[PDB]
């Protein structure tokens, strides 16, 4: 129906919007705090403007300007190899090389392999439509979850005397893993309360 | 005080000289002078025994009763039937008005003429003619001058629209280049913020006569500029108005619905389909008879963040042709696109002349120029793709640096060809693909008006020149642009020697010892600039010396 | 520090384990010296402040002076602190102690 | 109560009395006299009739409690079964 | 309507305060506010958190490894933690 389905675009476009704050992407304050009806505004879609194309959005790195990042948002149910295709000819043309595209219920098997071969050139990550719908990292439950740059682990490394292998672990398809787009080999530090401490920070290795 | 019947200093010191009695005389003015409550001439000696003078409860019963009179003139403003509040505020005005040379009554009388609508004009006309009133004065006393005589409104826009054009050049010429920000990043609205165009919306405020004397001074003074800057603030003032939600010109200026589209047009940079067809709409509801409005309304479009994103509009419509297998007779948008901009650009000979049409697209622009882009690309593409392939040839495929002559005859003879090419380079030098960039960079010798050396592509092509800076070193880098293309017309205006000038001074430290001494002493003032090219000058001797330590 | 705890513990509950006995360690040092608390004290309000501040110096937990051993000392002591600063404030050490 | 509702799932099953297979061949006839009323309310007007609609007929009645209890009303379950199956059903419905 | 996998819902306001939603007032004191909780039969997590007019902050489950899979292995660290705590706890006893 029109009325959920811009609710719940409303929704995912704020989700998406925290999500490239807080991997250091620049977006401005008001798309953060983007109302509902200001979506309405700046946009009701039942073949009005649903142009899933539109809602397409590039940002940019706060301290590395050159690297930046779509998100796309394809209005077929489940992607294919073409479409796929497009996008990537579109990063071509704009140089970029981060381009995580949201589906709408599903994504095709053969994109499931397309998108994995031709990573190292391209990063690309699938989320379904669902995952996004709720911001999960302002759950109770979930920590604060920060990368560290390469600086930082050799510190850290060199501070405890430890090796790479010797940290708890964190899966590369963890849901705020994905969140942070954190590759294998990344280490986040994790920073949560304690009742015994007060605070407490460990570090999670990717693999 | 005698202007109601009542006496000042002189009148005591007659009272005071050539006096049998001066102290009864003195005690009488006093009297005649108090405030008149029966409760006060027994309290004044007792309050006088405390080391509190009279004077003293006079200031703060003054202090509260002002601002009561103050609150009762914003009040009769707003209270009262029509006829009777206005009578009030009027004759309020008649005796305060004696007073408004003392330091008292001035504001109240300024509030009083902010809330009727006219007033006799003596009183705008002493505001005007005091400095202290010409300050001081309600927002609403200077509209009703401006409002009935042009000659103030004329006097503070002059200076205003000065300082504007002193904002426009000098951060058109400054000399930062980086990969993190330029100086056509704010957008309208952000640089709406200044206090200029704002405080000229506290001026027009919701008045329409007003406005028509900005329109009529920002037309004058472009007329005569043949700059974009006057245009631009058109458009800030109009919306400014709107930023207020000012009804009195939004509602009625058919320009303020297309304005206010072409400021989401120039925030994302773009054209897209949805303001595309407002826009479109927008331009076939121009029709015979009601086509007056056609002057302003490309005037609007010559903003140089406008022009910036027409251009990369066309830009990407030609790069985005090449992936959809199409023809660039099949993009209604690309027409849109150099519709709106060739309009833009004609907007000045219509202030000039009025001339209502809708322009054609010229043949060989639409057939031969725009899929020879497409093919630039297309060759490009393939490229870099059979470098990507493995082992694709032995020296593999040479991308065609070619200059077909059809492009740089339309890069020098087509105007909406040249802007567009001139874009085009833009682009890919953002996008850093060097042999397209010396593909298209010869053949900018011949130019249709020095578009190509006009300020605002000069520092968006010095704001690329950063990402390439190692290439400095090499001569050639440099030399494409500066011994190429920038000293064919060097000396014939001062922004072009201006722009390469503040362009060395940046990137002093990294191009050749030789390289840049030649360009100094090549780039030297030639005689056509004044004391821009001196300062500038000055600054590449320092840093030339600097470079010899280098 | 009370800022600290309340986002530390939202449920507002005061009760915690740590391992020093403030209140029984002050009443200890009531009844060991005979501290009358009908007279005045001869205790300097600044002479508290710059005791805790170096007894919470001598507390560690992770050793070090590099950044990350700092941050790590005072996130391991940082509720143990919180509590010593709140306990040994020159307020209640003047007033009810 | 209504979140409650708009979350705990719900199947058909749970708001409906019984059902029946009649066969009625003629879709202006029903062997129902009750149906025949509100059914001519949905004739006079051809609805996917105008060709041989199939000459089975499949009546369901749902529990007016249960429909109260969860904010059901009689539409957008036909408005579910249609997504559900297109066009493939015709379904009509007595008005509430 | 509702998701699947969710059998029953029962509404209630809880009389302890551990569920009872507790704020810090102006003055700066806790104040438990009595508020409806609604506690299901059978779990999805993901569904239900992405419903509207809920509370996608406090929402959680009983369930461990919808935890891990919908939120993380941080999460599902504090969920377990929470849940044996629960179980130890609940009939009066201590553990540190």
């Amino acid at each position: 129906d029109d009325e959920e389905e811009t609710y719940r675009l409303w929704k995912i476009r704020k989700t998406i919007m925290q999500l490239c704050h807080d991997r250091g992407y620049l977006v401005t304050q008001d798309e953060l705090d983007q109302t509902l009806e200001e979506f309405k505004a700046q946009f009701k879609p039942s073949e009005g403007r649903p142009r899933r194309t539109d809602l397409t959005v590039l940002v940019a790195h706060n301290d590395d300007p050159t690297d930046q990042m779509f998100v796309f948002f394809p209005e077929e149910p489940k992607v294919g190899i073409k479409t796929i295709k497009v996008y990537c000819q579109r990063m071509q043309e704009e140089n970029i090389t981060r381009a995580l595209i949201v589906v709408q219920q599903g994504m095709t098997p053969s994109a499931k392999q397309s998108l994995v071969d031709m990573a190292p050139k391209y990063i690309l990550e699938q989320f379904l439509q669902q995952e996004l719908l709720i911001n999960i990292t302002e759950h109770e439950l979930v920590p604060e979850h920060v990368v560290m740059t390469k600086e930082e682990v050799t510190e850290l490394l060199a501070r405890y005397k430890l090796r790479e292998n010797q940290l708890p672990r964190i899966q590369a398809g963890d849901p705020v893993a994905r969140y942070f787009g954190i590759k294998r080999g990344q280490v986040v530090k994790i920073i949560r309360p304690s009742e015994t401490a007060g605070r407490y920070i460990t570090y999670r290795l990717v693999q | 005080l005698q202007d109601l019947g009542v006496a000042n200093g002189e009148d005591l010191k007659e009272t005071l000289t050539n006096c049998t009695e001066p102290l009864k005389a003195i005690e009488q003015f006093q009297t005649e002078n108090g405030v008149l409550l029966p409760s006060l001439q027994s309290a004044l000696p007792f309050l006088d025994l405390h080391g509190t003078p009279r004077l003293e409860f006079h200031q703060s019963v003054f202090d509260e009763l002002r601002d009561k009179l103050l609150e009762r003139v914003s009040a009769i403003a707003s209270e009262g039937k029509a006829e009777e509040r206005y009578k009030k505020l009027e004759d309020l005005l008649e005796k305060s008005f004696s007073l408004v040379k003392m330091p008292s009554l001035q504001p109240v009388v300024m509030c009083v003429m902010k809330h009727l609508p006219k007033v006799p004009e003596k009183k705008l006309k002493l505001v005007m003619a005091d400095k202290e009133l010409y300050r001081a004065c309600a927002v609403e006393v200077k509209r009703q001058i401006w409002q009935d005589n042009q000659a103030l409104f004329g006097d503070e826009v002059s200076p205003l629209l000065k300082q504007y054009i002193l904002e426009k050049e000098s951060a058109l010429f400054s000399t930062e280049l980086s990969v993190l920000h330029n100086f056509f990043s704010p957008s309208p609205k952000t640089r709406r913020q200044g206090e200029v165009v704002q405080r000229l919306t506290r001026m027009v405020g919701k008045n329409v006569k007003l406005y028509d004397m900005v329109l009529q001074f920002l037309r004058t003074l472009f007329l005569r500029t043949r700059n974009v800057h006057y245009c631009t603030l058109r458009a800030e003032l109009l919306m400014s108005l709107h930023d207020l939600d000012v009804g009195e010109i939004c509602t009625v200026d058919p320009c303020h619905k297309f304005t206010w589209c072409l400021d989401a047009c120039i925030r994302e940079r773009f054209v897209d389909s949805k303001r595309a067809r407002e826009l479109q709409g927008f331009l076939d509801g121009v029709k015979k008879g009601q086509e007056q409005v056609l002057g302003d309304l490309s005037m609007i479009l010559c903003d140089p963040f406008a022009i910036n994103t027409l251009a990369l509009s066309t830009v990407r419509h030609l790069q985005e042709l090449v992936g959809q297998e199409t023809l660039p007779r099949d993009s209604p948008d690309l027409l849109l696109l150099l519709r709106l901009l060739a309009l833009g650009q004609g907007a000045w000979d219509m202030i000039d002349s009025q001339v209502f049409k809708e322009p054609k697209m010229e043949v060989e622009l639409i057939t031969r120029f725009l899929p020879m882009l497409m093919s630039f690309l297309v060759d490009d593409y393939t490229f870099n793709v059979d470098q990507k392939l493995p082992a694709e040839e032995k020296a593999p495929v040479s991308y065609p640096n070619t200059l077909p002559e059809s492009f740089t005859k339309f890069l020098q003879e087509q105007r909406m060809a040249c802007e567009v090419g001139l874009y085009y380079v833009l682009h890919i030098t953002k996008q850093r693909n060097k042999n397209a960039l010396l593909r298209l960079l010869p053949g900018l010798v011949e130019t249709f008006g020095d578009l190509a050396f006009g300020d605002i592509f000069l520092h968006l092509l010095t704001g690329n020149l950063a990402l390439l800076a190692d290439e400095f070193a090499l001569e050639d880098f440099c030399s494409s642009l500066f011994d190429g293309f920038f000293l064919t017309a060097s000396p014939r205006k001062e922004n072009v020697h201006r722009h390469a000038l503040r362009l060395l001074i940046h990137l002093h430290p990294r191009v050749a010892p030789s390289k840049l001494e030649a360009l100094q002493k090549a780039l030297e003032p030639t005689g056509q600039s004044g004391e821009a090219v001196k300062e500038l000058y000055s600054q590449l001797g320092e840093k030339l010396e600097q470079l010899d330590h280098r | 520090d009370r800022e600290v705890l309340r986002v530390i513990f939202p449920t507002g509950d005061s009760k915690v384990v740590l391992p020093c006995n403030l209140l029984r360690m002050i009443w200890n040092a009531q009844k060991i010296f005979h501290i009358n608390p009908r007279l005045p004290s001869d205790l300097h309000p600044i002479k508290v402040v710059e005791g805790v501040k170096e007894l919470s110096k001598k507390l560690v937990i992770v050793n070090g002076d590099d950044p990350l051993s700092r941050q790590a000392q005072e996130n391991a002591t940082l509720l143990f602190n919180i509590h010593l600063r709140s306990t040994l404030c020159s307020r209640r050490m003047a007033e009810e102690f | 109560k209504d979140i409650l509702c708009r979350l705990e799932h719900t199947t058909l099953r749970k708001v409906t009395a019984n059902t029946a297979i009649y066969y009625d061949p003629n879709p202006q006839s029903t062997v129902v006299a009750e149906d025949q009323e509100w059914v001519n309310v949905y004739y006079e007007m051809p609805d996917f009739d105008v060709a041989r609609i199939s000459p089975w007929l499949l009546r369901v009645e749902l529990d007016r409690k249960h429909m109260t209890d969860r904010k059901l009303t009689m539409e957008q379950i036909a408005e579910k079964i249609n997504a559900g199956f297109g066009d493939d059903l015709n379904c009509i419905f007595n008005d509430d | 309507q509702g998701i699947e996998q969710i059998s029953k819902v029962y509404m209630h306001l809880p009389q302890t305060d551990n569920k009872k939603k507790i704020i810090i007032t102006e003055d700066g004191e806790f104040k438990a506010l009595q508020e409806w909780i609604l506690e299901t039969d059978g779990v999805s997590l993901m569904r239900v958190l992405s419903e509207k007019d809920v509370d996608p902050v406090r929402t959680t489950s009983n369930d461990i490894v919808e935890i891990f899979t919908v939120l993380g292995i941080e999460a599902v660290r504090k969920a377990l933690e929470r849940e044996l705590y629960h179980v130890i706890s609940f009939d009066g006893s201590y553990v540190n």
